[PDB]
């Protein structure tokens, strides 16, 4: 399956944010952020909200209902989205994505909607929607991941376990919000260890993407497919305003399919790697960043963008190009209990017999998901990238 | 006990609690529970002041907090006619309504096993909730209409009047303490600043805004109505002045588990 | 044009805050279905627990005096009466929504 | 008891490497695979144990009545201010062997 747009439909999306109805004007610190979106289409730097909404838009244009909802999400939590602006002046609303599609021609509608303070309602009546319309796309976003525990009802007896029980498929989308910036234990972790230990029989998809673009043909591929089983995303926060993490158009048009597993970039020699990290995440951005300042071309730095179902082909395929390295080391911001580690020790090396004995290079093992002093975690921050390189 | 989210917590420390600005400044502080006594000015009685630590999840503290006063009730032993431990229980307007875990923890006011007296709720209802105005955050004409399904009392105070809001502090404890049930009590005000120090609310809600910008605060409201009616003379209206530039100024530079072996 | 008819337990619907967290999306933008019609199977039980451990409500279907919304306590014992409320309940959700 | 995860992930578990503040809370989970279905036979167990760390709190699955009776003795006489997790039986109350 392609999921790749063509040249025209993205310049198209991206004209979108230019035509405001008559006698529409953007909140000044709204304008600069429609106006990159018109330059981005040709130009480049498409950061992370708007390669997710280049998705959602050209779903819609296809003639789908493409609904989303959660907390603060027409703005977004991290003012990032801005699906629905508002002139404040007349305080009138606009939907640029909405009404470029109901003008293809094939009653394609896109649907934004900010919930109520809930997570148990909110959650279950996403999942309610995917069954209710098999044919409709659906994503339920939380303010932070840290607080989806309060529809754990939801989660384990429907969304993991509804076709292996009844028979009853949905294609829910949760996103996310998680990453180890330094915001507490109530702001960092989206406990991905918990997601994981519900999976079995490729009961759901569950994925932390790096790139705007590969969350595009996630969620397109996802969207396409006769896959009918749920899709969990990791979706980042600083990461969301990365200049290293933005998209060039050429991702959107010419990549035809979603990647999961991305090779490091920087690789001069294949042969003189002898330490191989498989990474998944936003942490990808600072190894690299600390491979470039030491000039380190003995380390090779590999991220796993699908986390279920384990692409161990993909993976197999990656350390088969480095014939010489020694030793592989799986690196995680988050505790040793927690994350995707626990996980990848026990099913990896029996998945891949050749591969040499994982080391863990993570946080210490926590009773809670992170500390509430942001001067410590800038501390085990350091600590885990210098154990990784030492 | 108190049971508040992170909103005015400090404040609530250094004001309400009685701990001194050494302790309290030394997002942690923002979680963590104290203890502090309450002494009446006009009056010989004195009661013990605590706060309960609570994680981020929004209204998790409401079950925790009654029965850590129903343990201290408990140690006590006064009877039917004791219930000597007040819960003072904070919420936000988009959390209250919103939240199922706010009416099943009132559900159990009356039982047997979990009676405490009665608990005075404040909700503090600015009239948003981060980018969500209450026509997106609830199905209830007021924020605390989980009130009328218990068959407690409501008092709406405007929270620009502070002479309405002392009145309705003191009804709702008097009710507390002759009826033995929970009592509710809506602060009608606003949220001057956006929700996070990046954000620009005017993006979201603009004209709300527009009557927030630029308006005298509470306190300064109050003096120059005061001065208005006469209540106040114009040489007593100065001296307030001072008393809020000095304690000002004093405020600010007030720099100077083991195992069971055997 | 469709009607979500939801049944409860007197014991369940006082107790779990998931009932009164869900009628909170019943007026929202995004969530309005032109209203509920809900059932309150009250048999005055819940497994071995009588409602003076249940609620601290008088009914149990009183989160609806907390939305607006009108309650019709009916005798399960006669289905005249019954059958009546069932219609004048279908007939109210239908006008005000 | 994943009705109650918030309290479970944000108070039992964790409180007191968050702010020090330390609780002997004992849950009583009933938990055995008898045939009952997906919502009668797991208290999930493996969710508990991926909250463990720094000996947080203590959990355990007794096979006697005399072991139950002396975790729960020891826990409460000793000064290990932590929480107790016990999965309890169903069919194991009237097993004759037991
Ligand atoms: C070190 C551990 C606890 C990680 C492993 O324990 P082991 O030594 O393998 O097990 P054992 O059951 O013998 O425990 C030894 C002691 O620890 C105590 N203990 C172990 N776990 C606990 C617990 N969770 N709570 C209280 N006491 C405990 C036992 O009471 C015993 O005390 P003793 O010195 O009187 O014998
Ligand atoms: C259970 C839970 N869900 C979501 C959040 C995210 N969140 C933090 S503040 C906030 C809005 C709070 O609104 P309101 O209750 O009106 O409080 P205010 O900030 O206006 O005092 C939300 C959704 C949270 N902290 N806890
Ligand atoms: C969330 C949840 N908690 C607990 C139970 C266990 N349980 C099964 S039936 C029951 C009592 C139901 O009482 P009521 O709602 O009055 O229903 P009735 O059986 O009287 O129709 C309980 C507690 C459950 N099934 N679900
Ligand atoms: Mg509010
Ligand atoms: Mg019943």
């Amino acid at each position: 399956l392609e999921t790749n747009i063509s040249r025209e439909e993205l310049l198209e999306l991206g004209q979108a944010f230019a035509n405001t109805p008559e006698g529409f004007n953007y909140h000044p610190r709204v304008a600069p952020v429609a106006k990159k979106r018109v330059s981005s289409v040709t130009e480049g730097g498409i950061d992370w909200a708007w390669g997710e909404l280049l998705a959602f838009g050209s779903l819609a244009n296809s003639g789908r209902l493409v609904r989303l909802a959660g907390e603060d999400s027409r703005r977004g939590t991290f003012t990032q989205r801005h699906a629905v602006a508002i002139d404040p002046a007349t305080a009138e609303e606009f939907n640029p994505l909405h009404e470029l599609a109901q003008s293809k021609g094939n009653n394609g509608k896109f649907l934004v909607y900010n919930s109520a303070l809930t997570e148990y309602a909110g959650m279950g009546f996403e999942y309610g929607y995917s069954v209710g319309n098999e044919d409709s796309i659906v994503a339920w976003e939380a303010q932070f991941g840290d607080f989806a525990n309060g529809a754990q009802t939801i989660i384990d007896e429907y969304v993991s376990s509804g076709e292996a029980k009844w028979g009853q498929t949905s294609k829910l989308i949760l996103l996310l919000p998680h990453g180890y910036e330094g915001q507490g234990p109530d702001h960092s972790s989206a406990r991905i260890e918990r997601f994981l230990q519900l999976c079995a029989e490729g009961s759901m998809t569950v994925a932390q993407p790096s790139t705007p673009a590969n969350h595009f043909h996630l969620l397109r591929r996802h969207a396409l497919s006769d896959l009918k089983r749920p899709l969990v995303i990791f979706t980042p926060k600083s990461m969301l305003r990365n200049k290293a993490a933005a998209s060039a158009p050429e991702d959107f048009t010419e990549v035809t399919k979603f990647q999961s597993v991305i090779n490091d970039p920087n690789v001069a020699d294949a042969a003189k790697v002898k330490k191989v990290m498989l990474v998944s995440g936003k942490l990808y951005y600072e190894l690299a960043k600390r491979k470039e300042k030491d000039g380190r071309d003995d380390i090779a730095i590999v991220r796993i963008e699908m986390l279920h179902p384990i692409p161990f082909n993909r993976i197999s395929e990656a350390l088969a190009g480095y014939p010489n390295a020694e030793e592989v080391l799986f690196v995680q911001d988050e505790p040793a209990n927690q994350g995707p580690w626990p996980f990848y020790q026990e099913h990896l090396p029996e998945l891949i017999p050749n591969m040499p004995k994982m080391r863990r290079v993570s946080r210490r093992a926590q009773s809670s998901t992170a500390t509430g002093v942001a001067k410590v975690h800038q501390l085990e921050e350091k600590q885990l990238i210098d154990e990784a390189f030492e | 006990v108190i049971g508040m989210p992170h909103r005015g917590r400090l404040n609530v420390l250094f004001n309400i609690v009685g701990k001194p600005l050494a302790s309290i400044f030394n997002d942690v502080k923002y979680h963590l529970g104290s203890e502090g006594q309450h002494l009446q000015m006009f009056g010989d009685g004195e009661i013990k002041v605590s706060l309960t630590a609570n994680p981020s999840h929004l209204e998790a503290v409401n079950p925790v907090m009654e029965g850590i006063v129903r343990a201290k009730q408990d140690y006590l032993d006064k009877g039917v006619d004791g219930k000597t431990v007040v819960p003072l229980l904070l919420h936000g307007d988009a959390a209250f309504a919103g939240l199922g875990i706010v009416p099943e923890t009132i559900n159990l006011a009356k039982l047997r096993g979990y009676d405490v007296g009665g608990t005075i709720h404040i909700v503090v209802n600015n009239q948003i909730g981060f980018t969500t105005t209450p026509d997106s955050s609830r199905s209830m004409h007021y924020a605390t209409d989980y009130a009328k399904a218990f068959g407690c009392p409501v008092f709406h105070v405007n929270g620009d009047d502070p002479e309405a809001v002392v009145w309705v502090g003191q009804l709702a404890t008097e009710y507390r303490r002759r009826f033995g049930k929970d009592v509710f009590i809506d602060l009608v005000c606003y949220r001057l600043r956006g929700h996070n120090e990046a954000d620009d609310p005017s993006m979201t809600q603009p004209k709300m805004y527009e009557l927030i910008t630029g308006r005298e605060t509470v306190r300064a409201q109050y003096t120059e109505d005061l001065l208005g009616r006469g209540d106040l003379s114009n040489e007593d209206a100065e001296a307030v002045v001072r008393d809020f530039h000095d304690q000002m100024e004093s405020v600010f530079n007030e720099v100077k588990q083991k195992l069971p072996h055997g």
